């Protein structure tokens, strides 16, 4: 198993998800 | 018989089909190491004499084990590792019973030795493929149980109210409903006057199906099939089959390899999982100078067949004893294991796609060992809790629920890249904030 | 001293005893999947198909041992071969739940080395499901 | 779990139905003997901790073994004998496997102990009567074999020309024709590529019947039935039955008690005699401070069932090691054995008419040990000659004949009132005058 | 032995009960055709001599095959069709094994021949009625499956994610749910270390029942029963029976006719359907000058028993190779087939109400071959799609759905009187307008 | 990339993956039946009897293999012996659906030469059936 | 399916547990020997096409026979010996039936070949020991 290096999500990821859900 | 020049052949080239053995050897004072290694290779028909008497046999010309290497043990003054090669023609195909008879049957009594311990065996691919092996193995087991990406959780049932079959089943139900994958017959619970086996099986089957209806997850209880006789043992395995329950249990060292292999084949033929308990292993495997190290007995079990194996605890052990435990856990689980002396692995072992066996670890008294267990074993293990679930002040089901929360939060934190060696206490305390069951277990 | 409730308290294997994973918690699990070279995939089921059941066993003889219906769920699109970024899984989670609002959705992962499913945890419960408890399950 | 006051109950009155155990116990330094005896009585569910953790069970309330006496071993400084009583309700009726699981299943790993050896067991009449036991026992065996008033004679077959089944049978026939009662499959000869079992069985059956036609005496060969599985084992036992041959063989410690008891019941049901070989016993029974003394394993065998048992040699042993051997030989053979510490007998054993088992002694290289063997064992024993018959210069049949003459002359001299300790050399030399075969063996 | 006047009897009248054979025959240069036809009729007990040696038997007076006609092959210069009549008394009733032993057992090695191919056999009504034959046949199969008026649709499972049993079953579920009638074990998938048979059977049974619950249509998967032994084979057939699943599979040429007939009888006795795979047929049936043409091997299969038979593909074949394929498809399916040389049918075959066998055709890579397949095979066929379903960009279930839409639109268009040879592209494009799955498959 | 839905998406064998056959499409299939000398017949089922089920297998020992309940539907009147004109079948389809508005209706055909059912395809789904999808089944 | 670079691996080291096959191979004219050896190694699921179509399987990544050597046949002009290694995991223990199904089940129909003969097989000790074998054999019989 390799060490899981983090991936900062895109700045609008919260926003992108909100538009999509609607 | 122990000529030292017939049997100690230090320029022998090891064949691929040979069975290799590494004996930790303690010669009687004044007996040279090459003579002892040769005597162990020879299995002389005189164990009292320690000298050749009747020499020249067709059991001792081409069917002879050869001592091909003797090494000193560092830090010891009278101990050696003797490496013995055995030709594959010596062994009955598919018979663990016969391999132990051939290798350990007589040499441990030889008078030229003061002490003798069998450390490791190299089982060649040509011998490995003669065995049916584990009925399912770790992968198939996870597919059949629908359970991925964490350890499995068990607990032993020790009822507070009686050892009757009905109370036994009530306790099974309470533990399983709370979050445990499995519960466990105690290794001595076979069929007694206080609780006859078929009554136990029926009430446990009601409990398993009740907790399964309630949780919506697959549930099991290791139903002990260990019996006085093969016919009684198969009567119990057949009963489990007919109840449609997932798993049974055998004490392979006290029942025996002949019965264990019969049972493992029944389980392969009828889709039962086989949990293996290792009672009496410490009679054989504990003393450093004499007996048979557990890694050999685990390798034997993997060949004879078992889907889970009791593999000890790592609570209270030093790093060096933990290196050893992880060595045999790799021999249990992996396809290919490389030679690694510091983990006590003396031979490269190629399992040649024989399915691995799930180690079963004793978790400690409490849930704070959960980060260490997840870090050491990884996901392919059952963690057994001996009183985590039941020393819990609110009873079996919240205790089960506290163990499951702690395992899952440690699993989550491990996948998120956190260091469980450092941050595991911080993982548990953070799960205590939203889980009242885990918070009550950590109050203890 | 509280009582673990037996009513409407269904579990869905790994991580179901934790609070529902937030989007950041799902993204961090997807990072674990990607770093290991694993292949994420989504699966979904309606509530009546979500948990283990025995109804096919009516057709059987004495062979129900470790058979259960509803272990298989239904695949959402295809295993995301070459998935490197976690925002694709998060987008696919939203798309599946939008198409199937009454469905449980699980995120699985396959390890092509060991050729076997290696993860599976739930990412969405349907609001209309009464089968499960909102972590006031006592 | 190891309270010391729950489990160490010196005032306890031992019951008629209790199973008693005597453990030679080596506590870790600083751990008092009463705490260790109690821990062994308790068999705590934590073997790493050595302290009470989860206390209060219905497995620990009425089904608890009690340590009722702890006695120090004279000349030792850190060793004690702990006596543990177990209620008969703990045990599955008729299951040696379960008896071992209950008594030795877990305590040998307990961390409060440095070493632990199980010396003796008192098997109560109420437990003894649940076992089928030996298929025939010595008396039934002598009547069926028509052989009275001397030891039996057997030899292990080690051919000088090949290990093929046909050459194996030639050597059997040759050994049997000269005067031996039995010959012996080697314990590892099960079914190999060089010699498959059913071919071995057929050629041995021709040899047995040829030597029987020739001598006019009943003849046998111990046909090894030890297999990888219970089904294969019973395939072999059935083959022997159908050949109508007298005796089969099992390696009870490597096959297992579950398989051995199944086999012993088959042998009772079909009139086969069951020879028992004790391969791997020295893995368990050799070290004084740890394991399980052979007398316990012999007692287990008598319960599981065997008509003969390999019982060692007394060649090369001191008088004190001989006193021990004669102790367990009495536990094997007799109906009632009295407590006798200097013979290592810790408990009065009442076999309650369970048939005795015939010990099988390794005779030495030569025939000059014959007076000592007859004096020590008496008539109820098989004397096995490992190369008496075959180190003889004229071959197997005169070697057999030399062993039979020496046994019979020593028997004659014993019945006449002669002292075989003093006059045994004079008995052999006097038989050499008229027996050319014995005279040629002596020349060696 | 090859007298030419004994065995070549060109005025013999063919009896109704005779078995007839047509051999395409390539004589060694200088050997006349009448001598070769007679030699094939005779099956001389000397195959290297090529001449009469020991002449006059009761195996060669009334039990002799007679060469009653030799014809030249048009366009060939050294090839002849020799017609051989065999009396029905030569043959064991109901034994395909024995008919091939009698007809093809020896003559293909005869030195007077350079090459020999068995083209066709006339199986008389008197021999046909001795066979159990196919367990169900096409009609019964359609009634049991409730599926009328179209081809059946299959696909072979080649999982993208692993060959484990669980992943195998996931893929089965995805294909079946989308619209396929059947999925297919690969012919080599029997029971391997990566996937043991009983695990495969269980997970496939869950998949079949899941897709059946979902679609409301009867679903199957051809579960490969091919084994090393008859007992292992029947163990698998019994497992399928107990799962209540509809269909199993056998590789009749590599398992053998003896095992295939045993299996076909089990399937008749327990209502299982039997899919037959033809692995190794090209070892025997491919070369035009030597071997046994597939139509003979298909006729053998219909007698031995199978409900479906792999019958090739007609993709990529010329009109003349398509004439041949349709010939043996008629021998597989029909009750009465007339002599038709241009379709390679050399004999009028009366099946005498023996049930027909469903041919299984490889459909191509894509769905545009659907009009040709429906026109050539008609409705009584399974069309297998090797990557139609799985080369589809949206995955297994829309790929299955695209194949089912295309089959059904071609079926609809055929019943409406449209010419699928001309208008099949127009049928598919018109179904693409309302079916997004078919439209995405045609984008490829 | 679309997902074939597992919810309420029941099929009824031949032609159920096509749009529902119009009256002209039914008439053209009946022309195929008549030209072949086949005998048309109508059959119907209420929704709970429309698709395959296993409930009778509770009574069985180990003989469920290829047994399923609800393959048989209920015959509407009689096989139309001597049917030559397709307007009689279309009239009978209307009459069956009028008498049984909550019923699926299938058109079958028998070949008296081969003495076997030779066609069967659905001509009517009930509006009140939620079991099936209106060809926006994705 | 017959990529020639996936399946023809001339630097592969033969394992001890592999089953080896030697195919005498007659390619269709214009088809190079390395493409034919690879096709026999692959047992492509299309035998009419003789070209890759659906590529990427878990039956074709670790359970693949590899053509590790192609040699010319002396005196012949269009015949080659192709050597194929098969991993022992492909085979059912103790089943001759299954070994012929795996090795000769399909490739003799492949259209890229005009003719194909299987000359020899190397049966490894690890596979040999899974078989019961002859009931007695020559010695026991004598």
């Amino acid at each position: 198993a390799v060490t899981p290096s983090r991936s900062a999500l895109p700045s609008n990821w919260k926003q992108e998800l909100e538009s999509l859900r609607s | 018989k122990d000529y030292r020049l017939t049997y100690y052949t230090p320029d022998y080239v090891v064949r691929d089909t040979d069975i290799l053995a590494a004996f930790r050897m303690t010669p009687q004072p004044g007996v040279p190491p090459e003579e002892c290694g040769a005597a162990v290779a020879a299995e002389s028909s005189t164990g009292t004499w320690t000298t050749v008497w009747t020499d020249g046999l067709t059991s001792l010309d081409r069917y002879k084990g050869r001592c091909y290497d003797i090494e000193p043990v560092p830090g010891e003054d009278n101990q050696y590792i003797a490496y013995v090669a055995y030709p594959i023609d010596l062994f009955e195909e598919g018979s663990v019973t016969n391999m132990f008879t051939s290798i350990v049957g007589n040499v441990f009594g030889f008078k030229a030795l003061r002490a003798l311990r069998l450390e490791d065996l190299r089982i060649p691919p040509a011998y490995v493929k003669t065995f049916v092996g584990p009925p399912h193995g770790i992968q198939v087991e996870r597919d059949k149980l629908n359970k991925y990406g964490r350890g499995l959780l068990g607990c032993t049932i020790k009822p507070k109210l009686g050892l009757s079959a009905k109370n036994y089943g009530r306790a099974v139900y309470e533990c399983l409903r709370g979050g445990l994958d499995f519960t466990k017959d105690d290794e001595n619970v076979n069929s007694q006057p206080f609780m006859r086996w078929r009554d136990r099986f029926l009430f446990v089957a009601e409990a398993i199906y009740k907790a399964q209806a309630e949780t919506g997850e697959v549930k099991g209880h290791y139903l002990n099939a260990t019996a006085g006789t093969c016919e009684e043992m198969m009567k119990r395995a057949v009963c489990a089959k007919e109840l449609g329950v997932p798993i049974i249990m055998h004490d392979y060292l006290t029942g025996g390899f002949t019965a264990n292999t019969s049972l493992a084949i029944y389980c392969r033929d009828n889709g039962l999982l086989l949990h293996i308990h290792r009672a009496m292993h410490a009679v054989i495997d504990r003393q450093r100078n004499h007996g048979i190290h557990f890694r050999v007995l685990a390798k034997a079990l993997r060949m004879s067949g078992g889907d889970h194996l009791h593999s000890g605890t790592v609570v209270g052990k030093l790093e060096g004893e933990r290196e050893v435990t992880l060595g045999f856990v790799d021999l249990m689980r992996d396809d290919y294991v490389e030679k690694d002396r510091s983990r006590g692995i003396y031979f490269t072992q190629d399992w040649c796609s024989m399915p691995g066996v799930m180690p079963v670890a004793s978790g400690g008294i409490h849930v704070w060992h959960m980060p260490a267990l997840v870090e050491i074993f990884g996901d392919d293990a059952c963690l057994q809790f001996g009183g985590g679930t039941l020393g819990h002040p609110w009873g079996n089901a919240p205790g089960a629920a506290a163990n499951r929360v702690a395992l899952e939060a440690c699993t989550q934190a491990r996948n998120e890249g956190r260091d469980l060696a450092r941050e595991g206490g911080d993982v548990i305390r953070s799960a205590c904030k939203w889980s009242p069951e885990l918070a009550a277990a950590c109050e203890v | 001293m509280m009582v673990w409730t037996p009513v409407n308290n269904k579990m869905f294997e790994t991580f179901s005893y934790l609070p529902p994973l937030s989007d950041e918690q799902i993204a961090a699990q997807v990072d674990y999947i990607v770093a290991n070279g694993w292949i994420p995939c989504l699966e979904f089921a309606e509530s009546d198909k979500a948990y283990v059941s025995n109804e096919s066993a009516i057709r059987f003889g004495s062979v129900s041992c470790l058979y259960y219906d509803n272990r298989y769920w239904t695949m959402w699109k295809l295993p995301m071969f070459g998935c490197r970024d976690p925002m694709q899984v998060l987008r696919e989670i939203v798309a599946c739940t939008k198409a199937f609002p009454d469905a449980y959705v699980r995120l699985v992962a396959f390890d092509n080395q060991k050729q076997v499913q290696i993860m599976g945890f739930l990412v969405q419960r349907p609001k209309s499901a009464r089968d499960w408890q909102p972590a006031n399950k006592r």
